[PDB]
């Protein structure tokens, strides 16, 4: 029972930086890797009393990985799993994919191979990147193809930091995102999108944070991943695994883009007072204000949802809450799904991470849904891509790198076909 | 791992670079002697981008001074912090270009360029991974315009996959000090548009206005102008030496800014600039930094950005900060001033953060705009060039030294289409 | 002229990298024979 | 077996290619690889065609470069 | 030359890759028919 | 069951200086010829029989003959940290240098020192009770190692004959090189080495540099770094006689199960795991992956791809606590592995020797204390490529008679030049005829 974590680009590496410091304290393993078998899915016992994570951090620019090498977890990772290129991809999809990628992607694959050899019962891969930049887009779209053509039969859970409409740091995101989403449509299997603006709004409302940096965001996504993998690390009255999740949700081969939500995302001062229970935590997860992608669930019918309950939850109140949420007319399920819920439960409470404002709570719900509401996401990003591509702006860098002018058109048509598929299945 | 070699052309370039090294050596914590005596390790952790260890803790900068006089080099050495330089880099003639482009590009340039490329090759070979060069020069002289242009062209014929940050102090009319500035400026921009990859426009007129208005100085000598320019030059490139939450290096900035293959002329600002009386009566919030950063009386250019649209913009913040606060600030700015932004580029602005601010200032920021108002400076120099050239004033000093008449007209045409492309895209 | 030559050489290098990466992506032509035989 | 299977020097050459392919198909009933190696041979023939096209275009480009250099020298 | 090599590769990998789907459908359907054969055997037993 | 050692040339004596330290550390002998008074013994009073001999009172002396002509490294040893350990007479230093000249090494100066080293060899052999074989350590690219070494090999074959010889010889790298006239010495010594040394083990300077660069994480290695792992390899080879081996192989198993034809004795060597302290406790050392890294082409002391040839046969010496089930499964995995291919006429070709002694650690070293290690000696057929490339280098030099006068000024003619050439050609033909 194993999944190996690959982080690409600064966003993915830092998200893993929060995620691994979460796991280490959740399992009881000190920073330099020692206890004072649940870790087996993530940590592997090496030597005596030493544990090493099943992860590889990879980037082209070296200083972001040097941060990890010089931080507090310097003893933890294998000293080679912290890959470093020599020159940054410079937020250029062509440069990251073709020019620089070749020298380092083969090394990445030759390390993934020995990680898998050390593992025995692999479920699969979990990858971290962002489709807005150049590194995590080009290297992602190459490495994912490499894994899908080498291992092929494995499941690659891709947690992608999709770029938000209004808030956007970069300027070539409308190009980089379409160039990534050509491959991400048909090489991975489940792509959990995340949106910085949506998570900013969640932090602003629930946690009353008016200066939300990347650290709090990263802790939040780390908690989501921990809730996703708790069913495998631990035991519960009603559990779920990778095959469970990934064959329950994905209706058609080319419709897999999750919407993620979490509860109770509550600070200590409100968590000490306001009471918590399943029958209101489930509705709280479904509320749009607490969904992690800048999307509108009201516009799109729900197709299939999955719920996960960490902490002490008996399997009856989840049934009651599913009833009391399916009885509400505001949210509409898709017509052909008479039952559209997959519930899973655990016996471990979320572990409060020191250094954050997240509460120590008795129970928590992580929600992963699949719904047609995300059509406007693709439509609007493609609209702004059209805005940029009308006058052939910024194309000269990619052309000089080697990419012609026609692959942009083919990828744009691929995105258009994706939108047509979503409309057809909404019908 | 990434490397930058810094070259100083002419007297203006030499002084600006000397002050730049005086600033950056302190920001890295090393004293004028060359032996580190600072406090932390975040300084030393990536100083290999500028300095080379010589013999047991003696760090020497990767800079090359070059001109056609010995007096400027003597002044630079006599000044403070001038010891660190390697004496081998000190290359110079004895005659002097004499504000003559023909001397600075054809005779003395030819007789010194072979020697100077030897030392630049030595520096570019002693390194491991180059990302781009820096050049500091003017556009209104002989040792700075013509010779710097020849040097950058000779570099391009050798390293065709690298950038150059050419900081060009444009000759402003109201601060003009020589009779023939345009005959140098036009003929320099001719090849600046062809070879150099990031030309940073600066002007003594805007620098003096900044010093008079904001700093409220009483006797601003060249020291403080060089101080501001050095602060900008050191702030633009901290994304290498320091680790930030969102890191963005030189190639990323270039690809983000330059939309079309020849529109590389950046207009630059810096925050916060305060008088030492009002620095006790202000709040350095991120919105305040952004408002000062977009304050049109703060960009280091005589062309007011209100006279045109913004092709794109970039901000480089320094100091522990809030990335969401940065992004929402720039979004508010763009939404409020949407009429100043190109319509066929959504989200015209880029933002980056570094976790280390310049010392003393607990928080700072830098602005690099690509606004189309830049055409104002070029039309304002083209008017003077045409006015002189109509009757071939001061022209024999170049014709007798080896330039036909058609070269000036071709330079006129290149300058005209350069200033016309911005109008076309506006 | 040397400027143009250097630009062309860089373009050739880019196409070289493109071809090699396409090879690595596809293979990691000898597959069609066994595909048809099966 | 079927007359007029498809429905002009290039076209005539294609007809001969088709007849040769049918001839080899009948000739060979690994043995199958010898058909695959002839597929590779026809691919090499396509490579030769690409070579010829590039030769024509490159010769024209070389002549154009000579013309531009001559005009520059004259001026 | 590099362009010709890239063209050769893209053509040879576009031709690299559905009748086998229907043929394997026939295979599985006949496996069902031989489960029916086993049914015939158990009818003989009865 | 003692084994004697002969170190010839500066390279040989340096390897001996860096290897007898490993032996004296393994057997707990203080670096002055004695044991510590306190019981700090791993176990046994005869684990050191094969290399030392007590004399009255705990004064052990190694069975080593450090023979060299030019006395600058011999006396460096004489004044080094090993003075009360070595025998003052075994350390034989001549008068002048050999100067990359096989002629001066084998005819002029050699003739007046071989008969001086031979008597010490005879005294050591007569003192020995169960002599097992000779281990020669030399450099073919120099004068004393090639010339004097070949002369001593011939004049020991003429005398003892039946006893086995294991020749660890270094060759020049295909590209990295120091000596200019090394091809001549290499071919001349190869002709002598062909029909006299029983089993030839090959080493290469660059082939150890690149391993120390990719595995031990040293970007500026040196001879004092290569010699340490060379000592490690020879210790892995000789541990079977020393320590109690559950499935152990004496010195004659190498010749019995790894030399199918008497002409064919030329063997690649590998050693796993080459790991340092930083990644040692982060990686997991298991008989599967250590063996896999042994059989990968990136961890061989001979710069040569085994892909171009077929592994004729192989021996795997395991140290440390290893259970035979895992090594049997590992060799099964190797037999199922695709890339490496065997000549079909050898169905069983894996000798699996095992001991009960973990690898040792030397203070100030690079390798760390580990559970188990493996040394893989493979009789492959890729070494014909090495010989052919060296020959193609030799042909250009010999065509223009360059450097030839230096050689021929001594007893060397051109007839032996030509005969060494044709001997290498015959070796090429033999290796290629083995073929499929
Ligand atoms: N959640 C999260 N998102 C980030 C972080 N840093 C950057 N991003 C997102 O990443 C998107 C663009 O990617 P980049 O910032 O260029 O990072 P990258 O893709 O790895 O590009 P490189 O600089 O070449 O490594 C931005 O729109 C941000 O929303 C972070 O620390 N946390
Ligand atoms: N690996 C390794 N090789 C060595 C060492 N010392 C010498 N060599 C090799 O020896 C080769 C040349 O032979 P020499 O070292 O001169 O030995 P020699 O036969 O005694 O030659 P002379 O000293 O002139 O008599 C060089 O190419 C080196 O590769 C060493 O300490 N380690
Ligand atoms: N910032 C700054 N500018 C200067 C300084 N000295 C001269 N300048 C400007 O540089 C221009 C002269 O360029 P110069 O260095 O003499 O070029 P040269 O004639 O080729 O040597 C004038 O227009 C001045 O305005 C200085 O110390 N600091
Ligand atoms: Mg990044
Ligand atoms: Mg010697």
């Amino acid at each position: 029972r194993e999944v190996i974590s690959i982080h690409i680009g600064q966003a993915g590496i830092q998200v893993g930086n929060a995620c691994w410091e979460l796991y280490c304290l959740e399992h009881g393993i000190q920073p330099d890797g020692q206890m004072p078998d649940a870790f087996n899915t993530f940590f592997s016992e090496t030597g005596a009393g030493k544990h090493v994570p099943r992860c590889i951090f990879l980037d082209l620019e070296p200083t972001v990985v040097d941060e990890v090498r010089t931080g507090t977890y310097r003893q933890l990772f294998h000293p080679e799993q912290l890959i470093s290129g020599k020159e940054d991809a410079a937020n250029n999809f062509a440069r990251g994919h073709y020019t620089i990628g070749k020298e380092i992607v083969d090394l990445a694959l030759d390390r993934i191979r020995k990680l898998a050899d050390n593992c025995t019962g692999l479920q699969g891969f979990l990858v971290f990147n962002a489709v807005g930049g150049g590194t995590g887009s080009g290297l992602g779209s190459l490495l994912l193809e490499r894994l899908s053509v080498d291992y092929g039969k494995k499941s690659k859970l891709g947690f992608t930091v999709y770029p938000s409409p209004q808030v956007s740091t970069a300027v070539v995101e409308p190009y980089n995102s379409v160039l990534s989403t050509h491959s991400l449509l048909e090489h991975t299997d489940v792509a959990v999108m995340l949106d910085n603006e949506a998570i900013y709004d969640i932090c602003r409302r629930s946690l009353d944070i008016e200066r939300p940096t990347y650290t709090n965001l990263n802790r939040l996504i780390a908690q989501v991943i921990s809730s996703l993998t708790a069913s495998l690390r631990f035991d519960g009255a009603l559990n779920v695994d990778i095959t469970e999740f990934q064959t329950n949700l994905v209706p058609y081969p080319r419709i897999h883009f999750m919407l993620s939500s979490y509860a109770p995302i509550i600070s200590a001062e409100k968590a000490y007072h306001e009471q918590l229970s399943v029958a209101e935590i489930t509705n709280a997860a479904f509320e749009p204000a607490s969904m992690m992608v800048k999307c509108d669930p009201r516009h799109g019918k729900y197709m299939a949802c999955c719920l996960m309950y960490r902490g002490d939850v008996v399997p009856k109140d989840v049934n009651a809450s599913v009833a009391t949420i399916k009885t509400k007319r505001t949210i509409q399920f898709v017509d052909w799904c008479p039952t559209g819920f997959k519930c899973g439960i655990n016996y471990q409470p979320p572990t409060v991470v020191p250094g954050g404002d997240l509460a120590k709570v008795q129970r928590a719900v992580c929600m992963i849904s699949n719904s047609t509401a995300i059509g406007e996401i693709f439509s609007r990003l493609d609209h702004k891509f059209d805005l940029m591509y009308a006058k052939r702006a910024f194309v000269h860098w990619y052309v000089g790198e080697g990419m012609e002018e026609g692959e942009f058109s083919e990828a744009r048509e691929d995105l258009a076909a994706l939108e047509k598929d979503f409309e057809e299945v909404g019908a | 791992m990434r490397e930058i070699v810094h070259i100083q052309g002419g007297q203006c370039g030499n002084q600006i670079g000397a002050k730049f090294w005086e600033v950056v050596s302190d920001e890295h914590g090393i004293d004028p002697t060359g032996t580190y005596h600072g406090d932390s390790d975040l300084q030393l952790e990536r100083i290999n981008v500028y300095f080379n260890e010589a013999t047991g803790g003696r760090y020497v900068p990767r800079a090359i001074l070059m001109d056609l006089e010995p007096g400027t080099m003597d002044s630079v050495r006599s000044g403070p912090y001038g010891q660190i330089f390697r004496p081998d880099n000190f290359v110079f003639g004895q005659t002097g270009a004499g504000n003559n482009w023909a001397k600075g590009h054809y005779t003395e340039g030819a007789e010194l360029i072979d020697s100077v490329l030897d030392v630049v090759r030595k520096e570019a070979e002693s390194c491991d991974c180059l990302q781009g060069f820096q050049v500091c020069h003017s556009l209104g002289g002989g040792t700075g315009s013509g010779m710097g242009t020849l040097l950058i062209s000779k570099i391009r014929e050798e390293y065709p996959d690298r950038m150059m940050l050419t900081f060009s102090v444009v000759p402003s009319p109201k601060v003009s000090d020589t009779v023939v500035e345009p005959y140098n400026a036009t003929l320099s921009v001719h090849q600046l548009v062809e070879n150099a990859d990031e030309c940073m426009v600066l002007d003594n007129e805007a620098l003096y206005d900044i010093c008079f208005r904001t700093l409220k100085l009483t006797t601003p000598t060249f020291g403080d102008l060089n101080h501001l320019i050095s602060a900008v030059m050191s702030g633009i490139t901290c994304c290498l030496r320091f680790p930030g939450q969102l890191n963005a290096d030189l190639r990323k900035l270039a690809v983000n800014l330059i939309p079309f293959p020849r529109l590389h002329f950046f207009m630059v600002g810096f925050t916060p600039l305060t008088s030492r009386g009002s620095q006790q009566y202000r709040a350095l919030t991120v919105p305040e930094l952004t408002q000062q950063m977009w304050d049109a009386k703060n960009m280091m250019c005589a062309a007011d950005p209100r006279h045109g649209r913004y092709l794109t913009a970039s901000a480089l913040f320094r100091g522990r900060m809030s990335t969401k606060e940065v992004d929402e600030q720039m979004l508010n700015v763009q939404n409020k001033n949407s009429s100043y932004f190109v319509e066929w580029i959504p989200n015209n602005v880029k933002s980056s953060v570094c976790d280390i601010p310049p010392k003393g200032l607990k928080m700072s920021a830098t602005f690099i705009g690509n606004s189309t108002a830049i055409q104002e400076m070029f039309k304002r120099v083209s008017e003077q060039f045409t006015a002189m050239f109509r009757r071939k004033a001061f022209l024999h000093w170049y014709t007798g030294e080896g330039m036909d008449e058609m070269e000036f007209t071709e330079a006129e045409s290149n300058m005209n289409d350069l200033v016309s492309e911005y109008q076309q895209y506006q | 002229i040397t400027l143009e030559l250097k630009e062309r050489l860089l373009r050739c290098e880019k196409l070289q990298a493109k071809f090699e990466i396409i090879s690595a992506k596809h293979r990691g032509a000898y597959y069609v024979i066994k595909a048809a035989q099966e | 077996d079927v007359p007029e299977v498809l429905q002009g020097l290039q076209e005539v050459t294609r007809i001969d290619k088709m007849r040769a392919k049918r001839a080899f198909e009948a000739s060979l009933p690994l043995r199958q690889r010898m058909i695959e190696e002839w597929e590779a041979k026809e691919w090499e023939e396509r490579e030769q065609e690409i070579l010829s096209i590039q030769d024509k275009r490159l010769e024209l480009l070389d002549n154009a470069l000579q013309v531009r250099e001559e005009e520059l020298d004259d001026e | 030359l590099w362009e010709r090599k890239i063209q050769l590769e893209k053509e040879m990998q576009e031709v690299l890759d559905d009748v086998v789907a229907e043929m394997k459908k026939e295979i599985h359907r006949m496996t069902l028919r031989h489960t029916e054969l086993m049914r015939l055997q158990e009818k003989l037993v009865s």
